[PDB]
């Protein structure tokens, strides 16, 4: 059983946030509850609301007048509508739900970051950080909103990889770097490709990082 | 619900994380505990005060006394670094959560390996120069990076980012990025980052001269 959030990662102030949770491997009409919980960046968890077996809904009192949670049986999904959003609604939103039994673990979605901002989407530029151990990487610069995902060699390379938290530049755009350390002897024979995906701008890039010609 | 912001101990040791509430939440209702590893959804460790879900090892235990609850973790190991959350129900039987406790593993001191990256010719053509200093696999977190350009101390034009404790060796890594215009970059020769850390007998400097390298 698998829950998956979907919806825009960027929403303008005063507009309505809409998310859907697609439920796989279990009927939506057999759930103890389905619900939403959010987590502002760097902070803790806040319950938004839940819908019970009968369709009865319960909402966080501080959010009640802005929240709608519903179920679509035919699509086996449930949704969240949060109207009149402000910057304070920026958060990772999780869908969650309980199946099979009262004591069973509730399942969670992956969580989806929603940023409320008047700024517009911007895709990143990807630059190489070219190299017994050598370090190499990629600089993913000037994008909005978060997040970007970075992998190396399409997931084949995970050992020694460090992907740093994004930094908010004075320009209001984010930048991120991802690095990996590798044997120096591999630089001449092994290919290193950083795979970058920025979903809000629909930007996907595969960047080969090649050793520089350096005479110091 | 209130939790301490952080707890720490060496590998193999025990920690406890406590959750202070009121007679209206923890006092009346069951307590659960969750582990949230970086970038993932919460995973339930404990429910009904002291019960373990299938697949959770007995290194984790929970108990409840009055209006407080406690999570115990024995045999601390390098995959335990995470945020830990208490959860219960309020007077309205709606979910509430503690603020979370970050667990740090107190491993042995490790000095960083330091790497520096000139800007790519590719970026320079875009009119900007990012100079990156990487500090790899060190402990503890406290580290100082100092940028100098032709021996001039740089202040305010760099940003740094630090990873969470590594899932394999419990170290940190840090990346510091110095931002200059292309015009400014081409006015100077010597670019250096100086690193100070517990594990180093003396500060370590990595540097390059503009003009030494060419893109592949």
């Amino acid at each position: 059983v698998q829950l998956q959030e979907s919806g825009p990662g960027l929403v303008k102030p005063s507009e309505t946030l809409s998310l859907t949770c697609a439920v796989s491997g279990y009927s939506i009409s057999s759930g103890y509850y389905w619900g939403w919980i959010r987590q502002p960046p760097g902070k803790g968890l806040e319950w938004i609301g839940s819908i019970y077996h009968s369709g009865s809904t319960y909402y966080n009192p501080s959010l009640k007048s802005r929240v709608t949670i519903s179920v679509d049986t035919s699509k086996n999904q449930f949704s969240l509508k949060l109207s009149s959003v402000t910057a304070a609604d920026t958060a990772v939103y999780y869908c969650a739900g309980l199946t099979q039994s009262s004591h069973n673990d509730a399942n969670w979605g992956q969580g989806t970051l929603v940023t409320v901002s008047s700024a517009s989407t911007k895709g990143p530029s990807v630059f190489p950080l070219a190299p017994g151990t050598a370090a190499l990487g990629c600089l993913v610069k000037d994008y909005f909103p978060e997040p970007v995902t970075v992998s190396w060699n399409s997931g084949a390379l995970t050992s020694g990889v460090h992907t740093f938290p994004a930094v908010l530049q004075s320009s209001g755009l984010y930048s991120l770097s991802s690095v990996v350390t590798v044997p120096s002897s591999s630089l001449g024979t092994q290919t290193y490709i950083c795979n970058v995906n920025h979903k809000p701008s629909n930007t996907k890039v595969d960047k080969k990082v090649e050793p520089k010609s350096c005479l110091a | 619900l209130t939790q301490p912001p952080s707890v720490s101990a060496a590998p193999g040791q025990k920690v406890t994380i406590s959750c202070s509430g009121s007679s209206s939440n923890i006092g009346n209702n069951y307590v659960s505990w969750y582990q949230q590893l970086p970038g993932t959804a919460p995973k339930r460790l404990i429910y009904d005060n002291n019960k373990r879900p299938s697949g959770i090892p007995d290194r984790f235990s929970g108990s409840k006394s009055g209006t407080s609850a406690t999570l115990g973790i024995t045999g601390l190991q390098t995959g335990d670094e995470a945020d830990y959350y208490c959860g219960t129900w309020d007077s309205s039987l709606n979910p509430v959560f503690g603020g979370g406790t970050k667990l740090e593993i107190k491993r042995t001191v490790a000095a960083p390996s330091v790497f520096i990256f000139p800007p790519s010719d590719e970026q320079l053509k875009s009119g900007t120069a990012s100079v990156v200093c990487l500090l790899n696999n060190f402990y503890p977190r406290e580290a100082k990076v100092q940028w100098k350009v032709d021996n001039a101390l740089q202040s305010g034009n760099s940003q740094e980012s630090v990873t969470e404790q590594d899932s394999k060796d419990s170290t940190y890594s840090l990346s510091s990025t110095l931002t200059l215009s292309k015009a400014d970059y081409e006015k100077h020769k010597v670019y250096a980052c100086e690193v100070t850390h517990q594990g180093l007998s003396s500060p370590v400097t990595k540097s390059f001269n503009r003009g030494e390298c060419i893109d592949a």
